[PDB]
RNA sequence: AAAUUGUUGAAAGGGAAGGGCAUUUGAUCAGACAUGGUGUUUUGUAUU
RNA sequence: AUACUGCCAGCUGGGACUGAGGACUGCGACGUAAGUCAAGGAUGCUGGCAUAAUGGUUAUAUGCCGCCCGUCUUGAAACAC
RNA sequence: AACUGGCGAUGCGGGAUGAACCGAACGUAGAGUUAAGGUGCCGGAAUACACGCUCAUCAGACACCACAAAAGGUGUUAGUU
RNA sequence: CCUGAAAAUGGAUGGCGCUCAAGCGUGUUACCUAUACUCUACCGUCAGGGUUGAUAUGAUGCCCUGACGAGUAGGCAGGCGUGGAGGUCAGUGACGAAGCCUAGACCGUAAGGUCGGGUCGAACGGCCUCUAGUGCAGAUCUUGGUGGUAGUAGCAAAUAUU
RNA sequence: UUGGCGGAAAGGCCUUGGGUGCUUGCUGGCGAAUUGCAAUGUCAUUUUGCGUGGGGAUAAAUCAUUUGUAUACGACUUAGA
């Protein structure tokens, strides 16, 4: 959602030219981040390995106003509220190992070859 | 079917050579063409000069930087001749064009290597004797190529180094002939003669 | 067990999708014949989708057969299995979707007892 | 339900085939290969190896030997379409060949449970090899270079054109 | 059309290879002497060669014998038409019209 | 010695095609050293294999194969017509093919 | 439910995308030598 | 006693696609007498693999091809709606 | 306006492209031949064979068809008196 | 072959390029490939026929033979699906009906039918028939809901705020 | 290992010395077999790991601040332990 917004050097660190400072969005996310950190503290989590593992903003129902246009016309003047949710988890180690055993199917000629290679080799 | 076929363009017709190479590239033969400046076009120099001026006319009217790009180097003129014989806008055509390299003179990786000719495209085999023809180097210079004089000095260098190797080659081969003359009248050589060798 | 059954590879295994059902959401994929005056599909232009035609019809002695060679009969109860008793090599039972799990066990037991192949003898359980 | 019993019924018993008029006539082998001819194998474990042709077997299959002493190819049987017959011929007179047949190479196939989860030669078979090879070697020595001929595996070389290549 | 004068060889080959009788408005392959005798026996034509004979040497019962034969369904010529363009007269280097004896080569390669 | 070839070097040239319609079920194959139809008759009926590699080992191999046969000759210049068990992918135009010496007649 | 949206995740992308035939590659899946030589040498022997 | 033409129910090879179809019949061929056969449509033998290997689906890539549908109209992809 | 064949109502191969031209009209597949049109490369198919002719400081290059004329040239070739 | 021969964006023997041609006239072959021709399989349609045979096979059943298949406007036929009605399956079902989602499966040329998995909570199907307010992509269609545009146009008259 | 040569894209060529294998130049001994009558029947790199170990010299850009030779914003020109 960056069409025809301004450019800045503070987007260089992200490899963009277009960036902004959404104060109201940042404050709301800060209040949610604080709620999540408080939720983790009451959950006994480490609270120094916590990272934003899930975060998502979708549209809450529109708050509807109206705006007056030329020649006695009315248009919508709508808010686009947000549902925000996020999940903070602490970073862990490798999840698992031991990939597939992959039960092998060889033909008769394949078995004879490796048996011949095995005796040829040492 | 060789891994790379290196053709020298000297005394070759650009169109017929472009046709042969394009077929080889499509069939999977990597090709490099050297001596692009000594390539030939049929017709007098004035004819082929006028034709490139006609090609020079064509350009996008509202922005000349998107129109046809008129490459002046003799290697690029051959490349243009070949790209017209390849479906270059398809992925298969890009792959065939990648298998081709064109050079003026012979850059270092190829003046130690074998050079072949295409009899279908050779000028002394194709053109009727007495018929006027254009050398690519002179044509390219006239339309704005800058490196004819540079190539001539670097080609003179390569040739004179190439002359020493051949005289060395003749030196090494004559020692075989005279030593084989003394190792001659052998039963093995007689037996091979009876057996086709 | 048998002969190498007909319908070897293909007559037309691809779905006949409705034209422009890939273009608009409102156009469902259920086959509809284009009736337009200018339709490239109706006029059979090269490079367009194929329309269903009676020539695609399957061999009569293989038509309606599963890959196993049995025809599938929908069965709602054990009594619906009586018709399949003596034709276990040409028919197979399919337990209807709305049969309870307790009654599904009974139909499975009877079909296995008389050697009736069931097309879906694994519903309502895991392996 | 739709129907208590379908109005039409299929067949219960399995149809019997009718009498096929296809008699199995003997194979007509090509003339290039006669017993004693040096062959070249084109496929299998011994692809490219040179073995002499010994006998035409009952299952349309050539019987050949290296000899095993010469190139490691035992008394074996090959498909006639997977060999190349050459003009080099050693006389097959002196080696008895009447004891070889399809029953000679009876297999005793493996069982399904026998499976290579991780990854012998009969005395008569090897003794038969020692009899055929000594009789066939004894004739190989009459042509010089032939024992060295039979050891070298065949390969195509850059420029070798099989349609023009005479064997 | 292309037409001309067929010899005995091509008529024999036409009837043997592509010979079908019009029987009950149906195109049934000849394939047997009985099939001709059952339909043309009243005219004395009892064998396939009896039918061929009534065609090559135009006999009194040619019309019945010829109409009994279904129209012959030939292939395109095996080696081509021998000309770049069919739809000129044979005399003009085309293919249509009367080629007197050269119909035999064209038909045999089509049959 | 160092040479171990028993097949003939061949190039997959294209599908059988008209100007604008191609038939993938038939492939046109060049045989190395064959420039006339008469020399191509030797290879009629001979087995062909397009040999290619895949990153996933399937049945103890990372090398997969499609088999075929030389069915007839094509044109005047030694190209032959070939059909494969599965048609060739058409990214293999210009790719190498192996024409074997079996089934053999010499 | 759909449109529309945040979007397990996968994939593709040099001036649209989408489609048809064909194969390849990836992913994914249905169908199969389970009881019928002995009327039965083992195997919880009327469970074959 | 021959690069031409015609004919042969003359001969000898090399490739390809197809195998439809019965619980029992027809027309024929071949030896001088157990009957066989290439005669109203494939069998015999031999391997490998009982698994995603073949195949179905779907995504991509590749080759070639593919203008936006409805409508009125002689004529629509239309710079017609 | 006449006769016919077409397009409209029709895809398919060819004429790059195109309602009508050429070829051929269409169930779903396979093999073999072809049509019209082609076979330097794009592009499947002879940079084949044979005899000539033409060099253009705007060559020419295939019906419908996407144009060119009168008049001229010891340019070149053949021919007539 | 050349002159005659002048038009407007850059440009089209289809393009490249071609000069004892890859040009032009002609001859001879070889070769390429259409949904056309030949042959074979399978679908359908139509036509012409056979069949009252045993303690298994409703005769609109079973079977044999041949030909044919383009289609707008339009006609007809056989079917697919929807709401309700009579009859039946002494049908399915809270041990889960209906509905919905599912680049899962099967069947049918198709309309669609069946089924696996998920969600779900009270009804609902098959078959023989009856009946109709019975099938949508369009009507600048109706009502409702929602996009791209787009965090864009903009939120600058009335002196001015700290 | 010693001498050179090669800048067009050299990135590769020739080398004098030692060691070290092989050598089918010629003649022997032993082995191979059952991959079952074919099945590519598998023989040549980019990149990764709290990989292995033998070495190797221990930086900058960007934001922010600043500048006006620059500037709609970005961008630019400067300065700044």
């Amino acid at each position: 959602f960056n069409s025809s917004i301004g450019r800045t050097a503070q987007g260089k660190e992200f490899g963009v030219t277009k960036a902004r400072w959404p104060a109201k969005s940042v404050k709301f996310v800060q209040g949610l981040l604080q709620n999540a950190a408080a939720n983790a503290e009451a959950k006994g989590l480490d609270a120094t390995k916590l990272y934003v593992s899930h975060i998502q903003v979708n549209q809450a129902p529109k708050q509807r106003r109206r705006t007056y246009r030329a020649h006695g016309r009315i248009n919508k003047y709508e808010s686009s509220p947000s549902h925000i949710e996020l999940v903070v988890t602490e970073k862990e180690e490798a999840v698992a190992k031991a990939a597939e055993k992959k039960v092998v199917r060889l033909t008769s000629r394949q078995r004879g070859r490796i048996a011949a290679q095995k005796r040829i080799a040492a | 079917v060789e891994p790379v076929v290196v053709i020298d363009g000297k005394g070759h017709l650009v169109g017929r050579l472009a046709s042969v190479v394009a077929k080889q590239l499509l069939n999977g033969q990597k090709i490099v063409v050297v001596r692009a400046e000594e390539l030939n076009i049929s017709g007098e120099f004035f004819r082929n000069k006028l034709k490139y001026h006609d090609f020079l006319r064509k350009a996008t009217a509202f922005n000349k930087t998107r129109g046809p790009f008129h490459f002046r180097a003799p290697s690029r003129i051959f490349y243009k001749a070949l790209r017209g014989m390849v479906s270059h806008k398809t992925a298969r055509g890009k792959a065939a064009l990648e298998r081709l390299k064109v050079f003026e003179g012979i850059p270092p990786p190829y003046d130690k290597k074998k050079r072949v000719v295409v009899p279908q495209a050779l000028r002394v085999l194709r053109l009727k004797p007495g018929r006027k023809y254009t050398t690519l180097g002179k044509l390219s210079t006239s339309v704005g190529w800058k490196y004819e004089d540079v190539v001539a000095k670097l080609e003179a260098k390569r040739k004179v180094s190439s002359a020493e190797y051949y005289a060395k080659k003749r030196a090494f081969t004559k020692k075989v002939a005279s030593a084989n003359a003394t190792a001659a009248e052998s039963d093995v050589a007689k037996q091979l003669a009876a057996l086709g060798y | 067990a048998s002969l190498p059954h007909p319908k070897i590879v293909k007559k037309h295994t691809k779905k006949f999708k409705r034209h422009h059902s890939d273009r608009y959401h409102r156009v469902a994929e259920n086959w509809r014949k284009q009736k337009g005056i200018d339709s490239v599909v109706r006029r059979r232009f090269r490079g367009n989708i194929s329309q269903p035609k009676i020539g695609y019809g399957s061999n009569k002695k293989t038509k309606f057969l599963s890959p196993s060679g049995h025809k599938t009969f929908l069965v709602a109860n054990v009594k619906d299995l009586e018709t399949l008793t003596m034709h276990t090599k040409t028919y197979a039972a399919e337990i209807a979707h709305n049969i309870s799990a307790k009654n599904r066990v009974v139909i499975l037991a009877r079909a296995k007892a008389l050697g009736i192949k069931v097309t879906n003898p694994k519903g309502r359980l895991a392996l | 339900t739709a129907q208590q019993a379908p109005k039409w019924y299929p067949s219960e018993d399995v149809a019997a085939p009718k009498k096929t008029r296809k008699a199995v006539r003997p194979q007509k082998l090509r003339a290039s290969l006669v017993p004693g001819t040096v062959l070249i194998l084109l496929a299998g474990r011994f692809r490219g190896k040179r073995v002499v042709y010994l006998k035409h077997l009952e299952d349309n299959t050539l019987l050949v030997t290296g000899p095993f002493k010469v190139n490691g190819v035992p008394l074996r049987r090959v498909n006639a379409r997977y060999v190349i017959a050459t003009s080099t011929k050693v006389s097959v007179e002196g080696v008895n060949v009447e004891k070889f047949n399809v029953e000679y190479f009876a297999k005793e196939k493996l069982t399904k449970k026998e499976k290579k989860e991780a990854n012998e030669i009969k005395t008569e078979r090897v003794e038969d090899q020692k009899v055929v090879d000594k009789a066939l070697l004894a004739e190989i020595k009459k042509t010089p270079l032939l024992k060295q001929y039979l050891s070298a595996s065949f390969s195509l070389k850059n420029g070798d054109k099989p349609h023009l290549l005479k064997f | 059309v292309a037409y001309g004068y067929p010899s005995y060889s091509t008529i024999r080959q036409l009837v043997y290879k592509r010979g079908f009788g019009k029987i009950n408005k149906q195109r049934v392959p000849l394939s047997d002497n009985a099939i001709i005798e059952a339909n043309l026996g009243k005219y004395g034509i009892l064998s396939i060669d009896d039918l061929i004979h009534e065609i090559i040497t135009v006999g009194p019962h040619f019309k019945q014998a010829n109409n009994f034969l279904w129209p012959f369904k030939l292939s395109n010529p095996s080696g081509g038409w021998g000309v770049p363009r069919k739809f000129k007269h044979f005399i003009q280097g085309g293919s249509f019209g009367n080629r007197e004896e050269f119909i035999n080569k064209l038909v045999k390669s089509m049959n | 010695a160092e040479s171990h070839r028993l097949y003939v070097k061949g190039k997959h040239l294209s599908y059988q095609r008209s100007k604008r319609v191609n038939n993938p079920n038939v492939s046109l194959i060049k045989i190395e050293g064959v420039a006339t139809p008469q020399d191509a008759q030797f290879y009629l009926g001979k087995r062909i294999a397009y040999v290619y590699r895949a990153s996933k080992e399937v049945r103890g191999s990372k090398i997969r194969v499609m088999w075929g046969k030389v069915t007839r000759t094509h044109g005047n210049s030694g190209v032959v017509r070939a059909t494969f068990r599965n048609n060739l992918p058409a990214k293999t135009f210009g790719a190498s093919v192996r024409i074997f010496l079996y089934p053999s007649n010499i």
